[PDB]
RNA sequence: GUAAGCAGAACUGGCGAUGAGGGAUGCUCCUAACGCUUGGUUAAGGUGCCAAAAUGCUCGCUCAUCAGAUACCAUAAAAGGUGUUGGUUCAUAU
RNA sequence: ACUCGGAAUUGAUUUCGUUCAAAGAAGGUAGGUUCCUUGUGGACCGUUAUAUCUUUGUUCUUUCCUUUUCCUUGUGGCUGAGGAGUGUUCCUGUUUCCGAGCUCGGUUUCUGUGAUGCUGGCUAUCGGUUCCAACCGACGUC
């Protein structure tokens, strides 16, 4: 009954590994990572990928122990973000910082992923989401954020072109349509 | 699963969105008459789309133009191509299509019926406003079409016409809905009830 | 004088289960008259259906039918897939088609 | 320019799962898309509903901004917008076309009785008022 | 793109003005010109003080801005037309 | 359920053993971020 | 070898000996290999019309007085642009 | 092939939601000032007051989603059942309830392996040989 088609399909998932123990080098660091992923699997795939840059690890020479499934606190209402990124263009690679508004961090990444790639043609393999934390209004130093915020902000709908329902179309009609609303 | 005959209305529509429409339609068995084809619009500017007709009228076949492709400059005729564009037309099934639509750039004879409008194919809705568009009447005066201003003539006289029928109408539309006020107190107080749950 | 009272949908053949490039005449492909997605279509299933047409001729009538019934729905639109008695002739094609309601639910 | 996307305006839901159903309006997201809920009775489950599916009423509850589901119901019930836009036309023929669907045959037979008795009277009165 | 934008212009004394619609006829004591903007996605309207000119749009590219000072810039030599009217002076050379 | 309202003090617990230990990264990278700027300059 | 739908090799797979569905059209690309058939489901690939299936839903970018549009593939480069949309980093709102 | 439905479980042992309590804040309400373009206005000051929200506890809620195994009623498609007989004695199923320690034995009616059941039109249709139409396809050798 919730609509599938306005979202894309990602869940923030926290994982750890530890490497694994040897004859030489018993109890090794253990480390942590938050990731976003379309699955509890595909997480994990992002996981070693992103340690064989950091260290000296693989999924052969690595053990998983825990991946926790992370959402928001409270989704109900609208939050600032500023995501941070980088990504890889035909010439080379760049970070950015972008600031998108939902009422989910998953609202945000799936927001971004589509925003980047209209803009920037960056391809779903290149780019990687390096932190998305919470922003206040007054923080957040786009500007097309800073017109949004303040109370009593009014929008009127102009030019109302309706989706109809399936079996509401009809390819005929007497009246032609009418736009403006009121 | 249809009516008899659908006359169209072609002002603010666009060319090919119409045409595409109209084309399956008849291939379903529906006949089509089309209407006031010269207010019909394209996308692009004006200057855009006479030098894409341009480009049309330089490809002629160079042994013996006579035979050739035929550059036909009348609104109801270029919108006869399009809608024939999209049709299966040298098999016998897509020619009993074209029999089917009737192309008029308003004649006599469906002044007196009913004009509909495809609201999918419809210049309000589709182009983004600032995009500019261009009218087929124009376009079609600029390449030597010469009945423009009979269009205009004939159109404005018709238009008189029809407002004298309208304040006919209207005033008896006044005169039933008069008399319904008073047929619906004297039939019973049960009777009235049920009809404002139904909307009568 | 005319038909009194019609207890039938009306339908149109649009023309046969295909590709591109390739006929499956076996199946039959329906529109009906209301009828907009696969939704409304749930109806129309099981529902037996008539070709009718006429003939220079031959049992004591110049009309002939041929039966069928509706199978199931085909895509997100209203239309609806058949199967009659007979494959159904390339004559009838943009023609139309009496869909009777029963068998009833 | 009348009508305005701000908090606690109503709406009518044309399309998506919904179809039909009346909400409110509590925050705006971004230039696209609206907090939009019901706290009751419509129910519809509070979401980021899209600006193209919804269409916008007249009638307005004034309150502040981002907002709790129990905090509608406390000022809905002060108000009653719901049942305001429901006297209006518009509002009326909306339970019109859901009254019209549920029907019986023999509901469908009553009205048709009753509309051609009104004629009957309707053309005494076309040739008498005539006169 | 940003969502609201207005600037707004002072009407003199001795001008009336009358927007119906997009279409401004500005009428004083010399003579009166009318003008169309129908092409501008634009909110027209005078106050109630009404010796002023509001004009406003929502949803402006910054393209499309741009036609809110052009407006402004039309109708305000329109209202120094129907006062003072235009002179332009050429000289001869040869 | 009544082994439910039992450990539901300790979930919550796990939940700010998660986000704070990433905002405090999230600080700490910053920091790094700025003292590269001054020290270079 | 300047290069060639050029000449000569290595490993595997094809074409040749091989149709079917897709790439509009193509011996070699993709899916997939074939006894006659009824029903169901997919593959590659697609859903405005020709044409079976979305003028489906949702979020960006683009206005071309030669727009662009799907691997093999039916060509485009150095160098420019205060056309527009974002980013990185300095300096006083620009 | 598509559906109306439920019943327990996993996570963060509640994502949320909801009742209170304190604390804090701005995208600052009541309240003051004040200002015009008089507005469903804006600046300054105010922290719940004649609107609120968020953080942190607490009141009672099992659904959103996501693991796990399993019982369901509603419509439709394709294929098949046929020369007689007797009838359940054995066999599996469902069921009457009697005893022994959820499991086994004895007993009664019912249904399967042993099910085709009812009904209509025509005695010319059905079918076949020919030619023709229509939609889709379809350009010996080295």
């Amino acid at each position: 009954k919730a609509d599938p088609t306005l979202q894309q399909k990602i869940s923030q998932y926290q994982v750890v590994g530890r490497k694994q123990p040897t004859e030489a080098e018993p109890n090794p660091s253990l480390f942590r990572m938050r990731l976003f992923a379309r699955n509890k699997v595909l997480a994990v795939s992002k996981f070693w990928y992103l340690l064989k840059k950091m260290k000296k690890v693989k999924k052969s020479t690595g053990e998983i122990l825990a991946v926790n499934e992370i959402r928001e606190k409270r989704p109900t209402f609208v939050k600032n973000f500023g995501v941070w990124l980088r990504y890889d263009s035909r010439t080379g690679t760049h970070n950015m910082y972008k600031e998108v508004r939902d009422i989910s961090q998953n609202g945000a990444v799936s927001q971004l992923y589509a925003e980047m790639a209209g803009r920037h043609r960056a391809l779903p393999s290149n780019i990687q989401i390096i932190r998305v934390a919470e922003i206040k209004a007054s923080q957040c130093r786009r500007a097309h954020m800073q017109q949004l915020f303040d109370s009593k902000l009014k929008l009127p709908a102009i030019r109302r072109i309706f989706p109809t329902p399936k079996d509401k179309k009809s390819v005929f009609c007497a009246r032609k349509p009418t736009l403006f609303l009121h | 699963t249809f009516k008899k005959v659908v006359v169209i209305d072609c002002q603010g529509h666009l060319l090919g969105r119409l045409a595409s429409v109209v084309a399956k339609e008849l291939l379903k068995g529906q006949q089509i008459i089309c209407v006031r084809c010269e207010d019909i619009n394209i996308s692009g500017s004006l200057h855009r789309n006479r030098l894409k007709y341009q480009r049309f009228l330089r490809l002629r076949m160079n042994s013996n133009p006579r035979r050739g492709p035929y550059h036909l400059r009348a609104p109801s005729r270029i919108l006869w191509r399009t809608i024939r564009g999209m049709l299966r037309h040298k098999v016998e099934r897509g020619q009993k299509a074209l029999a089917r639509l009737q192309v008029y750039e308003v004649p006599t004879m469906v002044e007196r019926k009913k004009r509909m409008v495809v609201p999918s194919a419809l210049r309000i809705v589709r182009l983004k406003p600032k995009r500019n568009f261009c009218r087929l009447g124009d376009l079609s005066s600029q390449v030597g079409w010469s009945h423009g201003d009979l269009v205009a003539r004939l159109e404005e006289k018709r238009k008189t016409r029809s407002s004298a029928y309208y304040q006919k109408k209207k005033e008896r539309t006044k005169m039933q809905t008069e008399a319904k006020q008073f047929a619906q107190t004297t039939l019973p107080k049960d009777q009235v009830a049920f009809l404002q749950q139904y909307g009568h | 004088t005319k038909q009194p009272v019609r207890l039938y949908v009306r339908g149109i053949v649009l023309g046969y289960k295909r590709s591109k490039v390739n006929q499956y005449p076996s199946c039959s492909l329906l529109q009906l008259e209301g009828v907009n997605d696969r939704k409304d279509t749930q109806f129309y299933l099981g529902k037996r259906v008539a070709y009718v047409y006429k003939a220079k001729t031959k049992q004591g009538s110049k009309y002939r039918v041929i039966w069928g019934r509706i199978r199931r729905p085909h895509g997100n639109g209203g239309i609806v897939r058949a199967k009659f008695r007979s494959n159904l002739p390339p004559s009838s094609i943009a023609g139309r088609v009496r869909v009777f309601l029963y068998p009833s639910n | 320019f009348t009508r305005y996307y701000q908090p606690g305006r109503l709406c009518v839901v044309q399309y998506g799962p919904d179809a039909g159903k009346l909400c409110f309006v509590v925050d705006i997201i971004n230039q696209t898309r609206v907090l939009v809920d019901g706290a009751g009775v419509t129910g519809v489950k509070r979401q980021s509903m899209p600006v193209r599916r919804i269409a916008l009423t007249d009638q307005y509850l004034k309150i502040p901004r981002s907002v709790r589901s129990a905090t509608l119901k406390k000022a809905l019930e002060k108000d009653d917008v719901i049942a305001k836009f429901n006297q209006s036309s518009w509002g009326k023929r909306r339970l019109a076309k859901e009254q019209r669907a549920n029907m019986s045959d023999f509901d469908r037979f009553k009205l048709m009785v009753i509309l051609k008795q009104r004629r009957k009277v309707m053309q005494q009165k076309l040739k008498s008022l005539k006169k | 793109k940003s969502v609201y934008a207005c600037e707004t212009i002072t009407i003199p004394a001795g001008v009336t003005v009358d927007v119906k619609s997009r279409v401004v006829t500005v009428k004083g004591k010399y003579g009166e010109i009318t003008r169309a903007f129908r092409h501008l996605p634009v909110d027209i309207q005078k106050t109630k003080s009404g010796n002023r000119l509001k004009v406003e749009m929502w949803y402006g590219t910054c393209t499309d801005l741009s036609c809110i000072r052009t407006l402004c810039s039309h109708i305000k030599n329109m209202f120094t037309g129907v006062m003072k009217k235009f002179q332009y002076k050429m000289r001869f050379v040869y | 359920r009544e082994e439910h309202k039992k450990h539901r003090q300790s979930a919550r617990r796990f939940a700010a053993e998660i986000r704070q230990a990433f905002s405090d990264k999230m600080a700490a990278e910053l920091e790094a971020a700025a003292r590269r700027k001054a020290e270079e300059a």
